[PDB]
């Protein structure tokens, strides 16, 4: 998760309150974010395979993205390669 | 109310036990229905203390 | 998906009030170094997760009373009034009845816990429609409610707070539980929540980790 003092750090369960912990994932890093499409209550089309689909990761609440500075830092700009 | 459930209890003994012997059916059937009403066996056999 | 099939990862789950607050509760057990079950609370889930990989159960098969009662002697769509088997997820033991008791205030009570081995009877159960708007041989669906029977015990499961805490147990009194399914066929080569994996940058040289255990930086 995220905290303001520490940055980006690994917390237990009891202190993981949904703010700081919450991530997803994206394809594209310029891109705005549209609606999020509502809950389905199935298993729904899948999107995203195992080695083949580059991706990144943002943090919802701050929009920031991860890289390297190997010491792993989060960062408002993007880098050369952040695909995982 | 002691004096009142006796006579339901003889006459649930007189549906279980003919001629010297017990008929399985209605003594299972009694049995179960008895066990889901543990009420039904007085302050004595209760769990509660 | 509105019918409930074999082979489908789900999660057993019931409802209670303390406090005039309403809760909802997730059967669980470990399985290795403890074998009874316990109840693990879900209603907090936006300031404190719970812990769901302890509790995903697999649906091994679904038979009718004369067939199990047969084959003792010796994908399909489940009914009600059919004996069930259930497997751990992560332990692989089976859900099932013991001859213990813990209980004081119950002197029919029963413990139930995990077994090692499908054999013997002690492993399934079957299971009832809550009221009258469901027939005896009908397809069972998602949302209902429904009751649970020991067939070696012919007991119900039921939730005890005679001690003040919440706990399960096999008794003659009934309690409506939940079946939630949380996961089906996926497709083959995809991605889906609750896996675990591994995280590569670049040309898999490279991955994502924490310092070894004696680090002096609290391993954070």
């Amino acid at each position: 998760a995220l905290i303001e003092d520490q940055g980006l750090v690994v917390v237990d369960a009891s202190k993981a309150h949904t703010k700081a912990t919450s991530f997803c994932f994206r394809i594209s890093k310029e891109k705005l974010d549209t609606a999020p499409k509502r809950d389905v209550e199935g298993m729904g089309p899948p999107e995203i395979k195992y080695g083949e689909s580059l991706c990144f990761v943002q943090h919802v609440a701050s929009g920031l993205w991860l890289t390297y500075a190997k010491k792993a830092i989060l960062h408002q700009e993007g880098h050369m390669d952040d695909a995982l | 109310n002691p004096c009142g459930g006796e006579r339901y209890l003889d006459f649930l003994r007189f549906a279980v036990f003919v001629n010297g012997e017990s008929v399985e059916e209605n003594a299972n059937v009694v049995v179960r229905l008895l066990i889901r009403k543990p009420e039904c066996f007085g302050p004595a056999l209760r769990g509660e203390g | 998906v509105q019918f409930l099939r074999t082979d489908d990862e789900v999660v057993l789950q019931c409802n209670a009030t303390v406090l005039k607050e309403q809760l909802k509760l997730c059967l669980a057990a470990e399985g290795f170094g403890n074998r009874l079950c316990f109840l693990e609370p879900t209603s907090n889930a936006q300031n404190v997760p719970p812990d769901l990989a302890i509790c995903c159960f697999v649906l091994e098969q679904s038979l009718s009373v004369r067939a199990l009662q047969e084959m003792l002697a010796n994908h399909r769509t489940l009914l009600y009034g059919h004996a069930i088997l259930l497997r751990h997820a992560h332990s692989g033991m089976y859900l099932s009845c013991l001859t213990t008791s813990r209980s004081m205030t119950d002197k029919l009570a029963f413990d139930v816990g995990l077994q090692e081995d499908a054999t013997g009877e002690a492993c399934w159960w079957t299971t009832h429609p809550a009221s009258k708007q469901r027939s005896e041989g009908e397809k069972v669906r998602v949302g209902d409610d429904l009751i649970l029977v020991s067939v070696s015990s012919e007991r119900y499961l039921h939730l005890s707070t005679a001690s003040g805490e919440l706990q399960v147990d096999a008794s003659f009194m009934q309690t409506l539980w939940n079946m939630n399914p949380i996961c089906s066929g996926c497709e083959e080569g995809y991605v889906t929540g609750g896996h675990v994996l591994r995280l590569f940058h670049g040309h898999m040289d490279e991955c994502l980790t924490i310092s070894p255990a004696d680090s002096d930086d609290q391993r954070r």
